[PDB]
């Protein structure tokens, strides 16, 4: 995954050379910077099911068709499935936060993601928007110097899905 | 390519769940004391021409029969991929030091060399006596407190120490 | 970006394949995570449409890329007069070693019927061995089988 | 030149995509401790005359044959060349330093060394020495940090020149 | 592709003497401020499709002739290309806000893309309306104090200003 | 401002007559009064520091359930601002017992203290807490009189706490 440390290893290893002062420059600042991030992973892991519960009822409230027999988020399958969307969006904001990089969004989401929403129809808006609830939620639930972490990371999940 | 936090979160990921608060200390921790690492990574970068010669100049000291004629480093190209090998080994082994993962090493360096020096009839036991003699002079440079704060670093020792035994124990 | 120059025209189709050997798919997939062999049986594969002649070939390269770098490396292929020859600016790049192109090794065909794998198959790099080297002992020992 | 915010944009210019989050920890990385290198190369930018006549006069204590007549050494414009060199090579990493990574180092002293020596006929050694005595006397010129930066920085080129 | 460091060494090197007393201040002052303009292009970098999809609105409604058959944007490809043109120019924007130096602007963004247009019939004007639209909404979503610590960063939008007034001129 | 003194004025003034023998008696007993609290209140100003990061560890201790994320204190401000708080009231304690009176705690803080607490949800057993931590310490640190009197202030400030 691209994080800080891989990234740094990754350059002075393609240019076939040992880790020069800017590499552990890099290297450091990724490792102080962990403090706050690791603090952010924590908050969001200990109030997980409340921001799931709140985004999921963000997208019925803003989408509020959408709830409506005939279509997509009908039936209980779907909010449950719902409910496990934004547990995976909002589990690998908070890998991307541990690693301090935006490794596992580019990854295990981001990368495939419009292939995916197209062949289901799933309306990134949904998504873009239960992040958006995320977002501000972290401005209370998070303060200081680890709120910039968490809500750059929803933010570039917000900016892939857009 | 990995290091100690990506793979604990692709543990977590292949379970499906989020990283637990054990794991979080593991990686605070680690992150912490990441600033000795640094160090050390930067003591084997910059003296790795020493590691390297010292670890030659042994090597040709007491197995004599690579530099003969008919070794299998005896003219300058074979002498200067026998240093080459030496230094990309090291290379690796600092790379993954600065990680705190054998992954990068495992994946760019070790995946195929045993098989590679089979291949070209390079005596592999020798290759990691090598590997080893580098491990004694990298291990003369991490110990060196001229220039930096004193502290304990036995975990980094013992953390390098391992990725030369991994090198080796993967060519031998 | 670089498709916006291929249209434009700034850049033919063979600076086109550079930018993309540069690109940080091409790293990610056939660089950082194999040997150096490996490596350079894919770039003549892939970029000169033919498996590698010879041991020397991977010696000369494991040093070029050694001595200069992931970018020269590259360079060494698509600047390369073989590229220019066969492919050409604008011609893209095909598997040209299924019939005799002058000046190969009687083994170029079998080296790239081992790395062909089907039509279906491909240099994935996600298999549960991690993209090994398929050539190690067939370049170096051409003829000949050794058992440990 | 190639400074921390240099490879910043660049690998992010490559992937012709915006700066994420690990592009700015890098560039926060390298600002947080712009003040360390550039004190130091403020502190070794005053000393620069003591620097490169105690270089010069190490190099000629450490090898005694390119003192004497009948070599390069020797000779009153050859010691002004001598000093020039060693006043451009210490200025070169003060610029390296306040730059905050190797690229002026790189791009001013190490690409294009090992020829532009050879054809002149002039021993590596002899400016690996100059350096070498340059690292003694800023390890004590620098303490902490500041003194981190410089070994680093001398070293790099030293290691560029061995 | 240069940052006011590399530039200012640049001179220095150019003259032969070193750094003075007052540039290398006003350098430890541009670190000083580098959160600052982080925080910048990060707030560039966070809003850039709104600012695209925005300034994209207010350019149509105001050049109708854009969107109607036979203008320069009609088909899907082409307002597709212009969509992608102003995201390319903000890119580079904030690549050169980030760099604190108009040099990675100028140097790759703007060389030969004056007479591209040109020799495609795209009119000119409407890209530099275009970019000051852009430069508004960028205006906009700076000053927005949400999320961030408060503080003086008038430097940063004139900066800024700059930075968009000069690729409107340069690409007319 | 209301001292003992100032209701005596009040008595005095809401009527036509001067200062009989009851008022008088009081303001002298008041008089002797001054002495041992103006000890007590000179052995606290001694023991500032320790004594408020005390109170606020010992609001931890007994009240942990907070500390986690949930804290209205949670996050350095917050929990700094919760020592500042404590040392406000050592204050008013300390100015309380100088003056004889009440006046300093039911002036300004005991004025208008609930709603405040309701608008701020400041649940006020913290502050009990604290002051019977506070409690535990001076009976120990105070003797005799200054310890009564002393004693005998906090307990209204618990009861205004109430
Ligand atoms: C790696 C992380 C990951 C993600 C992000 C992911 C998204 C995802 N959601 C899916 C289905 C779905 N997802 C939703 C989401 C909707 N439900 C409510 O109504 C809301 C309006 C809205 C959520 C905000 C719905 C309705 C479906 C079912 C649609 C269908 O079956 O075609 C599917 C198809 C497979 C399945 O669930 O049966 C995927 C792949 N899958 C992953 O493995
Ligand atoms: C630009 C690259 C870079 C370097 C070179 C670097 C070195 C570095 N080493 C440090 C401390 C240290 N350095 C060491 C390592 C030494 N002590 C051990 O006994 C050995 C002799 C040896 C390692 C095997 C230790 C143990 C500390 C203190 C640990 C701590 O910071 O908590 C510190 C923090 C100052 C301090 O807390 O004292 C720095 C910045 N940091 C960087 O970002
Ligand atoms: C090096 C940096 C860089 C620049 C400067 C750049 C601009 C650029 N715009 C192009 C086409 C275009 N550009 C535009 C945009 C303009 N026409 C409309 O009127 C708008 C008002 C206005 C946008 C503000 C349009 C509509 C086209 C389509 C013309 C065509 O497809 O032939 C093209 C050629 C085709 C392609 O990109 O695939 C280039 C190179 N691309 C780059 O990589
Ligand atoms: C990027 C990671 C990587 C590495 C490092 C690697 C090693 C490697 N070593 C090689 C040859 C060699 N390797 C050695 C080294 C041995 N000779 C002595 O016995 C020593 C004990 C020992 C070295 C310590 C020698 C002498 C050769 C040349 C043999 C020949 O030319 O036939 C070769 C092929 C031909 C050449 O380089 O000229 C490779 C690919 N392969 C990789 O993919
Ligand atoms: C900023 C880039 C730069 C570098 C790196 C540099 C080194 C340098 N010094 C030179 C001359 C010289 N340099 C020396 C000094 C060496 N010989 C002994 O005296 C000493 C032991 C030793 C110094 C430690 C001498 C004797 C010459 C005379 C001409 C020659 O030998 O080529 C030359 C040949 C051309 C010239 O400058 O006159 C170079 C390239 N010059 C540069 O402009
Ligand atoms: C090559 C031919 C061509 C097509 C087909 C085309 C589609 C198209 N329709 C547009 C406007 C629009 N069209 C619609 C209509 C949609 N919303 C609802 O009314 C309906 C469900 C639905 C249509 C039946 C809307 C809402 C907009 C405004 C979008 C916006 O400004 O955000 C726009 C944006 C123009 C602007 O206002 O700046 C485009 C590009 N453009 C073209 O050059
Ligand atoms: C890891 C990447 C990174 C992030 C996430 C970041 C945010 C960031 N903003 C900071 C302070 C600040 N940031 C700003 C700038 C803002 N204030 C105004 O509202 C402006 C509108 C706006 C400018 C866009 C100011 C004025 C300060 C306080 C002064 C100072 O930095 O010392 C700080 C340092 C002190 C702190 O807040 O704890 C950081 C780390 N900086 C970074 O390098
Ligand atoms: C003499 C007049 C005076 C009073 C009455 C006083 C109490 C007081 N507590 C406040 C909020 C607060 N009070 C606390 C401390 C409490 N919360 C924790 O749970 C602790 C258990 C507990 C400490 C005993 C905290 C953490 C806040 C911040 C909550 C917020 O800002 O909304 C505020 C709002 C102003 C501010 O943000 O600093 C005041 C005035 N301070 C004074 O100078």
């Amino acid at each position: 995954s691209r994080t800080v440390i891989t990234e740094v290893i990754a350059t002075a290893d393609s240019q076939g050379r040992f880790l020069n002062s800017t590499e552990l420059q890099a290297a450091f600042g990724r490792f102080e910077r962990a403090v706050p991030a690791i603090e952010a992973a924590r908050a969001l892991t200990k109030n997980q099911d409340a921001l799931v519960k709140g985004a999921v009822q963000a997208v019925f409230k803003k989408f509020p068709y959408v709830t409506q027999p005939g279509e997509k988020g009908y039936g209980d399958s779907n909010q449950a499935k719902c409910a496990r969307d934004i547990g995976y969006y909002l589990r690998f904001i908070t890998y991307s936060l541990v690693a301090s990089g935006t490794g596992p969004l580019d990854d295990y989401v981001i990368a495939g993601l419009r292939e995916v929403n197209r062949a289901f129809n799933l309306n990134p808006l949904w998504y873009i928007e239960a992040l958006n609830y995320i977002k501000g939620e972290t401005g209370k639930l998070l303060s200081g110097q680890s709120k910039t972490e968490a809500l750059l990371y929803i933010d570039h999940a917000i900016n892939a899905l857009s | 390519m990995n290091d100690v936090f990506t793979r604990a979160i692709a543990q977590a990921d292949l379970k499906g769940s989020f990283l637990l608060e054990s794991d979080l200390d593991k990686l605070a921790s680690f992150a912490k004391e990441g600033v000795k690492r640094l160090d050390a990574v930067a003591a084997l970068t910059n003296n790795a021409p020493a590691i390297i010669s010292d670890a030659a100049h042994k090597l040709f000291a007491e197995q004599q029969e690579l530099i003969q004629p008919g070794g299998n480093a005896y003219p300058h190209r074979r002498m200067a991929a026998c240093l080459r090998d030496m230094e990309i080994i090291l290379r690796y082994v600092s790379y993954a030091l600065l990680a705190g993962d054998a992954s990068v090493l495992d994946d760019r360096c070790l995946n195929g060399l045993r098989e590679t020096y089979n291949a070209l009839g390079t005596p592999t036991q020798s290759v990691a006596r090598a590997v080893q003699l580098m491990k004694d002079a990298a291990m003369v440079h991490l110990k060196s407190t001229a220039n930096v704060t004193v502290g304990d670093c036995s975990s980094l020792y013992s953390e390098a120490a391992t990725y030369f035994d991994k090198a080796a124990a993967s060519i031998a | 970006t670089a498709e916006s120059q291929l249209k434009d025209g700034r850049i033919t189709v063979r600076g086109f394949i550079k930018l993309l050997a540069k690109s940080e798919v091409y790293r990610s997939r056939f660089f950082q995570k194999t040997s150096q062999n490996r490596f350079i049986e894919l770039n003549h594969k892939l970029l000169l449409g033919r498996a590698p002649y010879d041991q020397a070939e991977i010696s000369a390269h494991l040093d070029l890329w050694n001595t200069q770098g992931y970018d020269a490396e590259i360079d060494s292929y698509v600047e390369s007069e073989e590229y220019l020859e066969n492919f050409g600016e604008d011609v893209i790049p095909y598997f040209r070693g299924f019939k005799y192109q002058t000046g190969q090794s009687a083994q170029g065909f079998n080296r790239l019927l081992d790395l062909y794998g089907g039509w279906a198959g491909s240099d994935t790099d996600r298999n549960q061995s991690g993209q090994v080297a398929r050539l190690t002992n067939s370049l170096v020992r051409p003829g000949q089988v050794v058992e440990p």
